[PDB]
């Protein structure tokens, strides 16, 4: 009765999306549609399979692009650091075998057996991978089918087996110059392919800019942190509940 | 025979055990602790062993004791257990004795005084006590060791009771009950014997090579990957390997020292004599000089590290190699590299599995292992991309993570970084801008510290001035002192900024915003350097004057006031009409104000004080008699 109440609590209260988005990594000041974004992340969407037996996918992809001053690292710290299941890992030491799946010998016989990668661990959790542009494009490829299929397909040295990839991406990247090249639009500021950019449902280009009045709390907050509504371990409970529903 | 009196030895021991004090350090010390160790529930004492050598029969004792550590180890066991019984019972003090008199004690030694070396330890130095120190880098898993074994009769379910005497298993030949005299009946079940833990751990060991040391019992699992270790135990090769049996395990200067330290840090010339005596070879440049010595210092760590990281951006003939290989032996010891010579596994690591440890084991690369430490490196314009990429997480969270194949693990490498790059080209063009003189990208550029200009200029003057100072010193501070200073600051002072030095930063940091690559980055350097300015002061606090020397010291090693705001250009020569109108309105201003006052002069202090809020405007008037 007791943990049903305090679970109820954060569920029957009026202004309960707006307080869970400002609850989503505190450190961090300002950025609130990242906050907005992760948490709806965090409960993705129910998965549907069609009458046909063609399955949906639920899971929400989420692309963040930011100058190298913004904090974008401090996001993907605290989901690997919050999320039930989370693999933190970076663009450049990352790599195609170590993210989906490894083909090695087994132990106890001359046969193949398979290991997990990083998409494979955290399953039905949450994937963040740092420096995203930075990956070489020839294993960014091997993302893309658990990104839209939440498969991993392996038909290589005797398994020929599909494997659970139900992960949600969550990624961050700088600009292909480093600096917002805020000459130029949108279109030509980014490296990556439309075919990639299709699958992020969420997508977060924040910037920086000279305006005093924000730089002035920026310094002050930053300052304070290397001087020192809802809790961070109220969240999980939250979300234990929330993710079993299917509007 | 044995050096060993039973009887001597604890008689011995109870007379230093009642008896020790070091020379308020009057008080005795054993007799303080004898009553905390008897309300402690804890199964072992950890003997302060240093006592050993500040007493003199306990020096004859050790001197005794080199070749016999086992048997005093035995004796003080049941000593242990003695004392205990008669301070609770003989002396009427408690009453909880029985799971102490079931029980078993030992007593573990933690500051012996180390031995001659691990390569000069001989033959018939096996089987010592020795003191050894290192670091650790592998641990086994928990391997159980036999003491009890269980035989159970297959004949008719008797079970004896067998126990292991020096790694002996005796098997009973014939079952003990008068019935059943079935010989060979006795059998061993594996599950319900009693075992003890055993562990190896790899210890790479610096004698006053790597050494892989064995521990048993609670010893396992409390020396872990990383450990600075010290270690006490006995010295091992049996019929022939070399291995150490610890005994225990550490994990881890006069007044006269603090009274030169004070006096050094009282003298107004501190900061001046700091540089003057780092570097002698290297003549003037004192804001590089403040800046290596301040990333020395570090700024406080806070759970935020304050491993400061410095650029060298100078002509490509200035003497910069000699200051950073001088660095490289002058600070606590790090590892000396090259971005050149550098690659991605030789600076975090190469991480393979093992058969035997199952678990994963990493060869330490430069850059983890100057955890804690500094690392140089020379040609930072020449490292490869790949491992330039791991710069970048290096120093934003300290850390490096990797995901391969079979392998997803993070590693830990906090180290300052000082390094030294040439410009594009053959020598810094000023007809471009600052940003396109260093080849380095944006976004690992503008996240250092300090990144410092050090320019040569053609001028007979300074030529004349260098080659004295340089000429003359090949004909014909200690270092000792610089190192007790940097590791006593380090030691002991903690500073905390200040309200007023808070203040400052956003004003200071403002003014640099609004003349747009002031990113938030150097941000960090305002309060960085100022806490290694507080520290270098000694100073328990970051004051006001700290932070706007750090300022000063930023600004003088990016060189603002000399770089052109529109093209980011540097100016060659860095009288006026702005000279002459600023001089002229001072003089005026000054003229006015020293007869306002209701007094025909007034000291120059207070004028000064009320204008500023000047010399040469009054030397001026004073040769116009006004
Ligand atoms: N809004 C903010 N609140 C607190 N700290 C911030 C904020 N924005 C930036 N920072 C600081 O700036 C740094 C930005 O680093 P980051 O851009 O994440 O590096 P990278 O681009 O390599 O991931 C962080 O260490 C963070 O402390
Ligand atoms: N200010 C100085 N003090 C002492 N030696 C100097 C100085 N400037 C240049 N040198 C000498 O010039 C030589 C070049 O060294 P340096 O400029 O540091 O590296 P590089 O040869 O790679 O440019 C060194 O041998 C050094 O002794
Ligand atoms: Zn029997």
């Amino acid at each position: 009765s007791d943990e049903i109440n305090e679970l109820k609590e954060m569920v029957k209260d009026e202004h309960i999306y707006d307080k869970l988005v400002r609850s989503i990594a505190p450190a961090v000041f300002g950025h609130e549609a990242v906050k907005k974004g992760i948490l709806l992340q965090m409960l993705g969407g129910v998965h549907k399979s069609t009458v046909e037996g063609i399955k949906l996918r639920g899971d929400i992809n989420i692309c963040v692009v930011g100058d190298p001053s913004t904090s974008k690292s401090q996001f993907l710290k605290y989901v690997v650091g919050f999320a039930p299941r989370s693999v933190y890992t970076s663009g450049k030491a990352s790599s195609a075998a170590g993210l989906t799946a490894a083909v090695v010998r087994d132990e106890e016989g001359g046969d193949y057996t398979i290991e997990a990668g990083a998409l494979m661990l955290a399953d039905n959790g949450i994937c963040c991978i740092d420096e995203f542009d930075k990956m070489d494009i020839s294993d960014q490829v091997a993302i893309h089918e658990a990104m839209e299929q939440q498969t991993i397909s392996i038909a290589k040295a005797g398994i020929h087996a599909t494997l659970n990839a139900r992960t949600s991406i969550l990624a961050a990247a700088n600009p292909v110059g480093g600096r917002y090249n805020r000459k130029l639009s949108l279109r030509g500021n980014l490296n990556m392919t439309a075919p990639i950019m299709s699958r992020f449902d969420l997508f977060f280009v924040i910037l920086d800019d000279c305006n005093e009045k924000i730089d002035t709390e920026l310094a002050s907050h930053i300052v304070d942190l290397h001087m020192k509504p809802f809790s961070a371990e109220q969240l999980r409970r939250y979300i234990k509940y929330a993710r079993t529903f299917k509007p | 025979g044995t050096n060993v009196s039973i009887q001597e030895c604890t008689t011995n021991f109870r007379n230093f055990l009642m008896s020790f004090k070091y020379k308020t350090d009057e008080e005795l010390y054993y007799i303080k602790q004898l009553n905390e160790m008897r309300e402690l529930g804890t199964s072992n004492l950890n003997l302060d062993a240093r006592n050993l050598l500040a007493y003199k029969q306990t020096e004859d004792l050790y001197h005794q004791l080199l070749n016999y550590p086992q048997e005093v180890i035995s004796i003080m066991d049941q000593t242990i257990k003695d004392c205990m019984v008669s301070l609770i019972v003989d002396n009427n003090l408690d009453y909880d004795l029985d799971e102490i008199e079931t029980k078993f004690y030992k007593v573990r030694p933690y500051n012996v005084g180390s031995c001659k070396g691990m390569r000069e330890l001989n033959p018939n130095d096996i089987d010592k006590l020795i003191n050894l120190k290192g670091l650790v880098l592998r641990s086994t898993p928990v391997i159980p060791d036999m003491k009890v074994a269980f035989f159970k009769c297959n004949v008719c379910d008797h079970t004896m009771a067998v126990e292991i005497d020096r790694g002996v298993i005796q098997e009973p030949a014939r079952c003990e009950r008068i019935d059943c005299n079935e010989p060979n009946s006795m059998s061993l079940i594996h599950n319900r014997c009693s075992f003890a833990d055993k562990q190896v751990i790899k210890l790479q060991e610096t004698p006053d090579h790597s050494i892989s040391l064995c521990v048993y019992d609670e010893l396992v699992d409390s020396c872990r990957a990383g450990d600075r270790i010290e270690v006490t135990g006995t010295f091992r090769s049996i019929p022939y390997k070399t291995y150490v049996d610890v005994v225990h395990v550490k994990k881890v200067i006069t007044d006269q020292d603090l009274a030169k330290i004070r006096e050094v840090a009282a003298r107004e010339d501190l900061y001046s004599l700091l540089a003057r005596s780092i570097a002698p070879s290297i003549y003037e440049l004192e804001d590089v000089k403040k800046g290596i010595l301040l990333q020395l210092f570090g700024g406080t760590n806070k759970t935020y590290r304050g491993d400061i990281n410095i650029l060298l951006c100078g002509d490509p003939s200035t003497s910069k190699s000699q200051i950073l290989q001088y660095v490289h032996k002058i600070t606590p010891r790090g590892v000396y590299t090259s971005g050149k010579g550098s690659s991605a596994v030789g600076l975090t690591a190469y991480i393979t599995r093992d058969v035997d440890t199952k678990q994963l084991v990493l060869e330490s690369g430069a850059l983890v292992l100057s955890d804690g430490g500094v690392c140089c490196i020379d040609e930072f314009d020449k490292m490869s991309d790949s491992t330039r990429s791991v710069l970048h997480e290096v120093m934003e969270q300290q850390t490096i993570s990797i995901a391969k194949a079979g392998i997803i693990t993070t590693l830990n490498a906090r180290s300052s970084i000082l390094a030294s790059a040439n410009p594009i080209g053959s020598r810094y063009n000023p007809n471009l801008p600052v940003t396109e003189n260093i080849d380095l990208p944006p976004p690992l550029l503008s996240r250092f510290d300090l990144v410092y200009l050090v320019l040569d200029k053609v001028d007979e003057k300074n030529d004349r001035e260098l080659a004295k100072h340089l000429t003359n010193l090949y004909l014909e501070l200690p270092v000792e002192f610089l190192t007790m200073y940097i590791s006593y600051a380090k030691e002991h002072i903690h500073p905390i900024i200040t309200e007023a030095a808070k203040t400052e930063l956003v004003r200071a940091y403002v003014g640099m915003r609004k003349m747009g690559t002031a990113t938030t980055r150097q941000l960090e350097s305002m309060i960085r350097l100022a806490e290694a300015h507080a520290k270098m002061k000694l100073k328990n606090v970051v004051e006001l004057e700290d932070v706007q020397e750090a300022v000063r010291l930023i600004r003088s090693a990016i060189k603002d006031y000399a770089t052109d705001p529109k093209t980011g250009k540097i100016d060659m020569n860095l009288k006026s009409v702005i000279q002459r109108k600023l001089q002229e309105d001072l003089s005026r201003e000054i003229m006015n104000v020293l007869k306002d006052q209701a007094s025909d002069s007034m000291s120059f202090n207070e004028l000064i004080k009320q204008i500023n809020e000047i010399q040469e405007a009054l030397s001026r008037l004073q040769q116009e008699d006004k």
